[PDB]
C-alpha cells in the first residue's frame, strides 16, 4: 500500500475530549 | 453538546474561507477564533451576546453561559504543556486606552477565565501601539507570526488577542535523505515539483473511504491530526462531506495497517484573513453596529467592534510540524 500526497489534500487537529478543532488546513499548493 | 458546537464551527468557518478562493491554500485556528469571541463575550449583554455565543453555534439550551466559560478555561489550559515530543502555547490579552475605565467584574473574569491581562496602550501612536500587539503576538508564536496588525485605527479603544502554537515531532520521523523533488498535481494537468518526504514500511491507522474517495491517515500526545487524502479531482467532493457524522465515522473506521512507503512534501505556507464579512454571515452582527452592547466591559454601551483579523502558519519538514496562529479583535468607541 502506498499514501502519496501529491495532489490537494486536507489536515485537521482535534481534541480528543472535546472535539474542539485546534487548526485546520487545505494544502492546494506547497509553493504557494 | 460543546463538541458538536466546536465541529459545527470549525467546519462552517472552513467553508465560509474556501469560498472567497476556492483554489488557494487554507490555514487557520478555529479555537483561536472562538477563544477570541468568548472572551468578548465576557462583556456582552442583551442581543449582542446572544449572536456571539450562537455564531460559535452554542445552543444556549444545553450549555449554559457560565458552562460555556468554563469549557474555554478548561480548553486555555490544555493548550499549554511541554514536553519532548510536544510544545503547545496559548494565550490571551486585552491592549487597552489607558484612561479607559473597565469593569472589576470584566477584568476579573477575563484573568480567571480567559488568562488575560490588561495592558495600558497609547492607540493615537499607532506605530507604538501596533508593535506593542505584534511583539506580544511574536513573542507567544515563537516569531513565526510577526504583522497580525498592519493597520490600525488610531481612535482604537481596545484590541483583544489569542495566539496559539503547536509544535511535535513525528513518531517516526522522515530521513532528510529520502527526500526528493517530486510532482504536486494542483490538478490533472497542472504540476509543479516540491520537495517530497518519504519514509518506508510504516504501521499508522488507515482508512480507505471507496465512498468518499479519499484515503484518511493518522501521523502521530492527546490530539488526533488526520491527513485526509482525497483521490485526484475529489477534493471537492471531500468538502462537500465534510461534518461532524463525516469526521466520527473517519475516526471510527480507522485501523492500523503496514504501509509500504509514505510520500508527504515539506512546505511551509501562511495565510491572513479578514473575518468580518464571515462572522456577520453567522448572525455576528449587532456587535459590530451603533446597537453594540458591550456594557459588561466599561459599564456603558460605548464600545462596538471593528475589524476582526487572523492569521496562521503552517510548517512540515522531516522531523515534525510546527503550527501557529493568532486573531486580534480590534474596538471603537461609540
Amino acid at each position: 500500500t502506498i499514501v502519496r500526497f501529491n495532489r490537494p489534500f486536507l489536515m485537521i487537529i482535534v481534541d480528543n475530549f472535546t472535539w474542539s478543532i485546534f487548526f485546520m488546513s487545505k494544502v492546494t499548493n506547497p509553493k504557494q | 453538546g460543546l463538541a458538536s458546537a466546536n465541529v459545527d464551527f470549525a467546519f462552517s468557518l472552513y467553508k465560509q474561507l474556501v469560498l472567497k478562493a476556492p483554489d488557494k491554500n487554507v490555514i487557520f485556528s478555529p479555537v483561536s477564533i472562538s477563544t477570541a469571541l468568548a472572551f468578548l463575550s465576557l462583556g456582552a449583554h442583551n442581543t449582542t451576546l446572544t449572536e456571539i455565543l450562537k455564531g460559535l453555534k452554542f445552543n444556549l439550551t444545553e450549555t449554559s453561559e457560565a458552562e460555556i466559560h468554563q469549557s474555554f478555561q478548561h480548553l486555555l489550559r490544555t493548550l499549554n504543556q511541554s514536553s519532548d515530543e510536544l510544545q503547545l502555547s496559548m494565550g490571551n490579552a486585552m491592549f487597552v486606552k489607558e484612561q479607559l475605565s473597565l469593569l472589576d467584574r470584566f477584568t476579573e473574569d477575563a484573568k480567571r477565565l480567559y488568562g488575560s491581562e490588561a495592558f495600558a496602550t497609547d492607540f493615537q501612536d499607532s506605530a507604538a501601539a501596533k508593535k506593542l500587539i505584534n511583539d506580544y503576538v511574536k513573542n507567544g508564536t515563537r516569531g513565526k507570526i510577526t504583522d497580525l496588525i498592519k493597520d490600525l485605527d488610531s481612535q482604537t479603544m481596545m484590541v483583544l488577542v489569542n495566539y496559539i502554537f503547536f509544535k511535535a515531532k513525528f513518531e517516526m520521523p522522515f530521513d532528510p535523505q529520502d527526500t526528493h523533488q517530486s510532482r504536486f498535481y494542483l490538478s490533472k494537468k497542472k504540476y509543479v515539483m516540491v520537495p517530497m518526504m518519504s519514509l518506508h514500511h510504516l504501521t499508522i491507522p488507515y482508512f480507505r473511504d471507496e465512498e468518499l474517495s479519499c484515503t484518511v491517515v493518522q501521523l502521530n500526545g492527546n490530539a488526533s491530526a488526520l491527513f485526509i487524502l482525497p483521490d485526484q479531482d475529489k477534493m471537492e467532493e471531500v468538502e462537500a462531506m465534510l461534518s461532524q457524522e463525516t469526521l466520527s465515522r473517519f475516526f471510527e473506521s480507522l485501523e492500523f495497517r503496514e504501509i509500504g512507503e509514505l510520500y508527504l512534501p515539506k512546505f511551509s505556507i501562511s495565510r491572513d484573513y479578514n473575518l468580518n464579512d464571515i462572522l456577520l454571515q453567522l448572525g455576528i452582527e449587532e456587535a459590530f453596529t451603533s446597537k453594540a452592547d458591550l456594557s459588561g466591559i466599561t459599564g456603558a454601551r460605548n464600545l462596538a467592534v471593528s475589524q476582526v483579523v487572523h492569521k496562521a502558519v503552517l510548517d512540515v519538514f522531516e522531523e515534525g510540524t510546527e503550527r501557529s496562529a493568532a486573531t486580534a479583535l480590534e474596538v471603537l468607541f461609540q
